[PDB]
RNA sequence: GGACGCCCUGCGGCCGCUCAAAAGACCUGAACCCGGCCGGCCGCCGGCCCGCCGGCCCCGUCUCGAAACACGGACCGAGGAG
RNA sequence: GCAGAGGCCCCGGGGGCGAAGGCGGCGCGCAGGCCCCGCCGGACCGGCCUCUGGUGCAGAUCUCGGCAGCAGUAGCCGCUAC
């Protein structure tokens, strides 16, 4: 790209810039002439794919896992679950077929509001991705993950619905957009095999549970952490300056006498 | 225009607070932070800047030489404020109780086999705020291999190692070489 | 979603395909919803437009029923008889404005002897699918 | 990235960190580690001693397996003993029952003799040791030994 | 109305504009830092305009205040009202300029339920 | 500049012109599945036999690796021998024979020999029961 | 894709018409520049009702030093370099 | 501040009851800038968190397009002529 053209520069004395001109006179060749070549073509030289840890990367499986447990976290990533009856929240399904059972079991489950909020929120995205085959932007929604479960079919056209196994759970599901909290609808066969996964993975031990600040403000407020407190000496007096001749009060509390 | 430049120094920056991102690193020092302005002790001052040092600055300490670093001091507890690794060289651990940020896996089977205690800094705010009965313990900074080439190889009195390869003789074989 | 890599989801390649479609492909992307009594006796859902065919438009734009006396299929456009533009002078030759088939349901169709036996393929295998495969 | 590097700060700044006086032109040292013995003499000098010269014999053909020479300290050959045989092992002590370690199938060919020895018999079989191991090993009862 | 407030004291009321903005259309008005070798506006010689500092910073206790008296929240939804309702006495409510003039009827009668002040309440009338 | 460590990278060699000394790896996700249906295909076109030959266990060269074996090219003559199998034979019954190999220890021969016997009990020669055998999947013996 | 009528030697003009809209050879319609009408005596910064008073050299740039009788720059818009 | 990506925007963000853009006017910010309001315009557009870059212009005898003042100016003088 603007190198398929032939330009030379004029020279020095034509009363034109040194820039690579074509036969006619023409700017050509350079970044800043209309026609001319990057300054810096993009090359698919880059590196695309980063890399990262197996340690690191089931770090972060397990830690979204664990965030989807919290009920606190999981409304804050937008996920309505106010009908939801417990979070984790695992249904004894079978294998659900069809969609119009699927909406049975996501309204008696409750979240029905959620999978609601997904439909409602389809749109035409704001920019030339529109023009780049990303037309349309729904919220996402309620994850299932299903081990020896065909619950694929019915819980698939649902929207904003997304659908794991237990073997491969994916972490970009896990938390939507670097936000961990995933409402995840999990079925019983999934939770129970949930530990024997843990175990498959061939050397893991899970990172060593550590506590929250909701912890360490207790222990700062333990009978022993605030028994050993010292209470500081009185802070100093200021008082802005004032000229004591101009005030007998103000002499006085300088030379009583 | 006043002049304070005769006789002022500059100011020098230090690590107030720790550039980690692990929550749980921040929450340990927003605590010390609080129990040495609450109660003014050196051994709450120590930890709240041992905490905000860099991972540099805080190097391993392996339970062989936690244990030579305890041999007079066993009632004690040790408080690392870093990893806390193992030495498969030393077969017999003795039983200690030790504060570490993190220990290793083999460092904790190791320990507790042993028969001591695997404490953390959490279980150290509550039962000792202010370090009764215990040591601050620190590995050796300088062991690392970036700090051993600092300086220039090639000076009279350098003592340090070059770089690269260098496979060559005019500096190398001796100080007129 | 969409299982077949074959098909192709892109814009692009999509739009090319409607503006750029064959005849055959045309007709059938130019069909309409057959009426319920029409359905009803054909027991099929739609058909493509065809001459002589009388529509009703239920679009609020140009809304009435009539025949289809030309199909514009280059613009993918009917005109129904008595959907026309207002005429300048009353003395003019009438000019239709043209009808998307989409926008129109088919009351009645021109039946010919082809049609009779094409609606007769798609209602056979309409029976295989509708047989649960 | 991009977006958090320096350089993105630079605009509005015209010649963006190299100088007024003398700005950023193309290679004005020189290219790559040219002028050592010259104008860049003071580098190779200060922190590159050895660069320059021949030192000594070549192998024009070096055989990397042939020279290979994996090493054990006497302090890690314990580590070598699984931690549930190694227990036991170390309180019965015992002379007709002691540990048969084989550094090889481990991975090394010469015992060194860095640390000390526990205190229980054991016998190493190795391709070579050293004097300071041998002495070390042979003081806690242990027996050095050659293996085919 | 609004609470009280201490007397808002602009300390600069003119806009800062980049040097030689009036000589030339492509010199836009915007303020660029003068970095010229030999620049009059960076040398601040007598005559030239101002240079913008951090002294001219207004009272952190009114700065972002509308000459109404209070600050302004920038609403596009009925829920995004309700925060401006959650405990505000010191804040107002301005609609963007999206919203429609079907919109601005509920907003401006869930405003008239909870008594929060609407800066551009006569828009689109 | 300071103190660095010289670099031992060569310079780029025909980078806008020549041969294109560059390669790119985004044809790899694809290569894995294109390989992997052509095993399948294999696969399905034999599919009582295995898709791999039973290959010898060797001692890896070199004292680095002379404590650990590892899979080879072909069971020697002498080896089949042991298990009583001519070269065309053994080769019809999946094993792979090497004519150059040489014994070298009486050791490998044994070792050798019995491969050959456990593999021997292991196949099931045929000349509806194909379609119940099961493929062996990888290295034949491993 | 421009009904009618009026005017004109004709061209064309006007009145409108089709349309949601002329959108009229075409979507939006910026700046530079220009014409009609209306206001003003006119550069920037400050104080005042506002035309006075006071201040103010042409930027960019290499340069010990540029308002330089050093060099680039008529104007505008888009593109334009870690 | 720009342009994309992954999420959010309490019944599922704002939009022919008028999007972006354009023009004029307030307000807000030390400032980059932002916000609203009126008018034109006629289908898209964001705020925040995370991520990404061909990411900001007064200059380069800059590139390409427009185009001014000079200026109704220089000129419209071979070949005898109507």
């Amino acid at each position: 790209a603007g190198v398929q053209c032939t330009a030379h520069s004029w020279g020095p004395g034509r009363a034109v810039a040194r820039l690579p001109r074509k036969h006619g006179g023409i700017g050509a060749y350079a970044n800043f002439a209309r026609g001319g070549h990057m300054a810096h073509p993009t090359t698919v030289i880059r590196r695309w794919c980063r890399k990262v840890n197996l340690n690191q990367r089931r770090y972060a499986v397990a830690s979204a896992l664990a965030a989807s447990a919290n009920a606190a976290l999981v409304e804050a990533r937008g996920h309505r679950i106010a009908d939801v009856p417990s979070i984790p929240l695992v249904v004894d399904t079978d294998n659900v077929t069809k969609t119009k059972d699927a909406l049975a079991i996501i309204k008696a489950v409750g979240v029905l509001r959620d999978v609601e909020r997904c439909k409602d929120s389809r749109h035409i995205r704001a920019g030339r991705g529109k023009m780049r085959n990303r037309r349309y932007i729904t919220r996402k929604g309620p994850l299932v993950i299903y081990n020896t479960e065909d619950v694929a079919r019915g819980f698939r056209n649902l929207p904003g619905v997304d659908l794991c196994h237990v073997s491969s759970i994916r972490l970009l599901e896990l938390a939507p957009g670097s936000h961990p909290g995933r409402l995840i609808l999990w079925t019983k066969s999934a939770f129970a095999s949930l530990d024997d996964v843990y175990a498959a993975k061939q050397n893991y031990t899970l990172p060593r549970s550590c506590i929250t600040q909701t912890d360490i403000e207790r222990i700062l407020q333990s009978d022993a952490v605030q028994k050993t407190f010292v209470p500081k000496r009185d802070p100093l007096v200021i008082e802005r300056k004032v000229d004591p001749f101009s005030s007998k009060e103000a002499l006085a509390r300088l030379d009583p006498s | 225009g006043i002049d304070l430049k005769t006789g002022i120094k500059k100011r020098k920056v230090e690590r107030k607070e720790p550039k980690s991102p692990n929550p749980y690193i921040r929450l340990l020092h927003n605590a010390f932070k609080v129990v040495y302005e609450n109660t003014g002790e050196d051994f709450t001052k120590v930890l709240t800047k041992r905490l905000c040092l860099s991972k540099t600055n805080r190097p391993v300490l392996s339970v062989s030489r936690l244990a030579h670093l305890m041999h007079k001091r066993e009632d004690k507890i040790a408080v690392v404020a870093s990893t806390v690794t193992n030495d498969e060289r030393l077969v017999t651990i003795p039983r200690m109780t030790i504060c570490a940020l993190k220990f290793s896996a083999t460092a904790r089977s190791r320990i507790e086999k042993a028969g001591g205690r695997c404490m953390s800094f959490d279980e150290l705010l509550a039962e000792k705020p202010t370090g009764d009965n215990c040591v601050l313990l620190q590995g050796r900074r300088s062991c690392r291999a970036v700090c051993k080439k600092f300086g220039s190889p090639g000076r009279p009195n350098s003592h340090v190692k070059p770089k690269g390869e260098h496979k060559g003789r005019r500096g190398a074989r001796g100080r007129h070489s | 979603m969409k299982l077949n890599s074959a098909v192709t989801a892109s814009r692009r390649k999509c739009r090319k395909a409607y503006f750029t479609a064959n005849a055959e492909t045309r007709a059938k992307m130019m069909s309409s919803r057959l009426s319920k009594e029409l359905r009803a006796e054909h027991k099929i859902k739609t058909m493509p437009i065809r001459r002589g065919d009388i529509v009703e438009i239920f679009t609020g734009g140009h809304k009435g029923t009539g025949k289809v006396v030309e199909v514009r299929r280059r613009d993918y456009k009917i005109c129904v008889e008595g959907i026309n533009q207002k005429a300048r002078n009353p003395e003019a030759k009438p000019v239709p404005y043209p009808i998307h088939p989409s926008n129109c349901i088919i009351k009645e169709l021109y039946m010919n002897g082809s049609r009779y036996r094409a609606i007769k393929r798609r209602q056979e295998r309409n029976a295989e699918r509708l047989a649960r495969i | 990235p991009t977006r958090i590097r320096k350089s993105r700060k630079r605009r509005g700044h015209r010649q963006m960190g190299y100088g007024r006086v003398g700005g950023h032109r193309k290679h004005p040292s020189g290219r790559g580690k040219a002028g050592g013995l010259q104008h860049k003499r003071t580098s190779f000098d200060k922190y590159h001693p050895g660069y320059f010269g021949k030192l000594g014999m070549r192998n024009y053909h070096v055989r990397r397996n042939i020279e290979y020479n994996p090493t054990i300290n006497i302090d890690k050959i314990w580590s070598l003993i699984p931690e549930e045989q190694r227990d036991g092992f170390l309180q019965r002590k015992s002379t007709t029952e002691a540990p048969v370690v084989d550094v090889t199938r481990f991975g090394f060919f010469k015992v060194l003799g860095r640390g000390s020895l526990p205190q229980c018999p054991i016998i190493i079989k190795a391709r070579y040791f050293s004097s300071d191991a041998e002495k070390k090993l042979r003081e806690v009862g242990g027996v050095p030994l050659l293996v085919p | 109305h609004p609470l009280p407030h201490k007397i808002i004291i602009k300390k600069r009321k003119n806009k800062f504009i980049r040097f030689q903005s009036e000589r030339f259309v492509r010199v836009k008005p915007s303020w660029r830092k003068p970095r010229g070798i030999d620049s009059p506006m960076r040398h601040q010689y007598r005559g030239q305009r101002p240079m913008v500092s951090i002294g001219y910073g207004s009272d952190k206790e009114t700065r972002f205040m509308l000459p109404c008296g209070f600050f302004k929240h920038r609403i596009s939804t009925v829920h995004e009202l309700k925060t401006l309702f959650m405990n505000n006495k010191t804040h107002a409510a301005q609609i963007a300029h999206g919203v429609s003039a079907r919109s601005r009827k509920q907003i401006l009668e869930e405003a008239k339920k909870m008594g929060v002040r609407v800066l551009n309440a006569d828009a689109k009338l | 500049g300071r103190n660095v460590a010289f670099s031992n990278m060569r310079r780029y060699k025909c980078t806008n012109k020549g041969p294109n000394l560059i390669k790119n790896w985004f044809n790899q996700p694809a290569r894995k599945i294109r390989r992997r249906q052509t095993r399948l295909q294999k696969a399905k076109a034999i599919f009582p036999c295995p898709l791999q030959k039973l290959r010898p266990s060797v001692t890896r060269c070199s004292q680095k690796f002379n404590l650990t074996q590892r899979i080879g090219r072909g069971f020697t003559l002498r080896e089949l021998q042991g298990v009583g199998l001519s070269a065309g034979k053994a080769r019809q019954i999946g094993i792979a024979v090497d004519p150059r190999r040489k014994n070298k220890s009486e050791e490998s021969v044994a070792r050798n020999v019995a491969r050959l016997k456990e593999y021997l009990s292991k196949v099931t020669i045929f000349s509806e029961e194909i379609q119940q055998a099961i493929q062996h999947q990888g290295v034949v013996m491993p």
